[PDB]
């Protein structure tokens, strides 16, 4: 969410950008193409030399959309709906790339707005661009009634084993992605550890609660959202690693139930849980 | 790349049991269903609108055979993945224009499929070894991008 | 990593204009403000309640000097980053428990701070060179994690 203060900061900053928005848009893409050359894979049809009309035109269109977004900051999904459809259904840019363009737009503004780019305004602009990116990728895949049905079917089949599977998921995570161990320095992480079994059951129980409240997850998970944002402070990238390891765990235990369509529904459900758990971080 | 004796033994033993034909099509199919924006590279494969349509698509199965075959020949050269995949790296960048992020996604789905197919035999330490390998292959395939 | 000679000179040329103690405190301060979950390591530093408390915090400013001076020294060893930072890597994993994702965040906040400080002088190619260096430093600090 964008605080009221955030919105005020973005408007001030973007107002300063003024009639330069297009130029700055073209600059941000040029910086991205140079710093992160994999992003050029989405523009093979473009002359990407410096100052090309295609790049300038892209920068201007992107700039117009951000202005639109800023002017309708309390109604972004609706304001950008045509743009979210287009990226989800036609362009199909991998979501990671939105982070990269956001970083280069931040660099561009920093380089052109010495007076205005204070720490707080930096913070607000970053949050704003993350919000835009979220909106632009929102329709790539809300859980449909089929997803909801699939998630209840598979989780119902986990049943009393929920806790054991949560523990296995953490063990898989710790072995596969050793950096996640940095959040548990106070634990015995050996195989069989009762501390890891206890962690697994608590997470499993929370997931059971989320399945039961699949249409009211922000409230059902609100105390846990608080705890991770303000106390535990787990970097958001780690939630994706645990989600992959829960999927692997379910796959190895539910051969008949883990169909392609159920796998897709589970991946969407864990991403939504992950979104809710990191929603109060900033 | 570097793997302990235990890690390489785990990878090697499991792989002896993999039907490359079937696992390759399953993994690519699930990629297309779970991350549908990846369908952008396969517009000529025809109908991929539903999971069932994707999984039974003949061009999906055939291409499945193709990529996992090259993956398997990679497992015979785990000490020089970059040299092994150099030409295909170039091909995916300059000719196919594939965002390297997709290599990581396909890597993770393959791991999911190995778990699904092998169940309890796909233990946490065997998964760990396979996650190293898939990351090393993704890194090798992205190496020549410019 | 491995930079061209022209990228090295560009990195070196701009760095001669940096006030290491000031920029170090500013980049650490903005990290803590923009990504407040990183505050989890610095609870002993005192008041971090608002951006001004943070930017004005003397313990933040002192730690700023510390980390960016080690960074600065690493610019002299761009051909041996992994070797230059091996001990620091071990320390951050085994004793400090710092998720390496934080090094990438700080790297990107440093780039923002440089752009803010040097304006038009921080050109797209100079940024590209710095993006490589901060990724290289992040990778080298993450190298000994186990
Ligand atoms: C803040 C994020 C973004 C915004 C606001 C945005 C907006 C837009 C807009 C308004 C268009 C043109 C629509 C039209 O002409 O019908 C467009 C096109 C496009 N966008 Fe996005 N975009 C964003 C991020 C990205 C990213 C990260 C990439 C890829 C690295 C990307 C790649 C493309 C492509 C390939 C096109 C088509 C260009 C053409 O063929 O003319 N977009 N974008
Ligand atoms: C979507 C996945 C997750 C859910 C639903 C979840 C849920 C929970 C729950 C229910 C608790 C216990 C709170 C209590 O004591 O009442 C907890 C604690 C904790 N979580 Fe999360 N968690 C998730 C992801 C993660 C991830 C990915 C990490 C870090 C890699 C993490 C790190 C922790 C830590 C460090 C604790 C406290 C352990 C202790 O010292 O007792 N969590 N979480
Ligand atoms: C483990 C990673 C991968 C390996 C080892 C691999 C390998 C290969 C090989 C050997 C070919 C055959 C080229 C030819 O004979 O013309 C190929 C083609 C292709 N690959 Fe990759 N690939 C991988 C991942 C991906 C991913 C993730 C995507 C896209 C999401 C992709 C998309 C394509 C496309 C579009 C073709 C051409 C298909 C056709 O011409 O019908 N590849 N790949
Ligand atoms: C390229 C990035 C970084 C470099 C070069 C660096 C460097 C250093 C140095 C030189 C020390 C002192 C070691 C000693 O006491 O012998 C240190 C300590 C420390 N660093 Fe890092 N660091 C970096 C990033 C980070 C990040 C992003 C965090 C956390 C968000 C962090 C957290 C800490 C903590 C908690 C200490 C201990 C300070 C104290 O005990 O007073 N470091 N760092």
């Amino acid at each position: 969410m964008l605080s009221p203060a955030d919105k005020t900061n973005v408007k001030a900053a973007w107002g300063k950008v003024g009639a330069h928005a297009g130029e700055y848009g073209a600059e941000a893409f040029e910086r991205m193409f140079l710093s992160f050359p994999t992003t050029k894979t989405y523009f093979p049809h473009f002359d990407l030399s410096h100052g090309s009309a295609q790049v300038k035109g892209q920068g201007k269109k992107v700039a117009d959309a951000l202005t639109n977004a800023v002017a309708h900051v309390d109604d972004m999904p609706n304001a950008l709906s045509a743009l979210s459809d287009l990226h989800a259904h036609k362009l199909r840019v991998d979501p990671v790339n939105f982070k990269l363009l956001s970083h280069c737009l931040l660099v561009t503004l920093a380089a052109h707005l010495p007076a205005e780019f204070t720490p707080a305004v930096h913070a607000s602009l970053d949050k704003f661009l993350a919000s835009v990116s979220t909106v632009l990728t929102s329709k790539y895949r809300v859980l449909s009634p089929a997803d909801k049905t699939n998630v209840k079917a598979a989780w119902g089949k986990v049943g009393a084993h929920a806790g054991e599977y949560g523990a296995e998921a953490f063990e898989r995570m710790f072995l596969s992605f050793p950096t996640t161990k940095t959040y548990f320095p106070h634990f015995d992480l050996s195989h069989g550890s009762a501390q890891v079994k206890g962690q697994g059951k608590k997470v499993a129980d929370a997931l059971t609660n989320a399945v039961a409240h699949v249409d009211d997850m922000p409230n059902a998970l609100s105390a846990l959202s608080d705890l991770h944002a303000h106390k535990l402070r787990v970097d958001p990238v780690n939630f994706k690693l645990l989600s992959h390891c829960l999927l692997v765990t379910l796959a190895a235990h539910l051969p008949a139930e883990f169909t392609p369509a159920v796998h897709a529904s589970l991946d969407k459900f864990l991403a939504s849980v992950s979104t809710v758990l990191t929603s109060k971080y900033r | 790349m570097h793997l302990t004796p235990e890690e390489k033994s785990a990878v090697t033993a499991l792989w002896g049991k993999v039907n490359v034909d079937e696992v390759g099509g399953e993994a690519l199919g699930r990629l297309l269903v779970v991350y549908p924006w990846t369908q952008r590279f396969f517009e000529s494969f025809g109908d991929l609108s539903t999971p069932d349509a994707v999984m039974g698509n003949p061009k999906v199965k055939a291409h499945g055979k193709k990529w996992l075959g090259a993956f398997s020949d990679g497992l015979a050269h785990l000490d020089n993945l970059k040299g092994t995949f150099a030409t295909l790296s170039e091909l995916h960048c300059d000719k196919l224009h594939v965002d390297p992020e997709n290599f990581r996604l396909l890597g993770n789905v393959l791991v999911c499929v190995l778990a699904h197919h092998f169940g309890k035999e796909f233990t946490p330490p065997v998964q760990a070894a396979y996650q190293k390998v898939v990351a090393g292959v993704a890194n090798a395939l992205a190496h020549k991008y410019h």
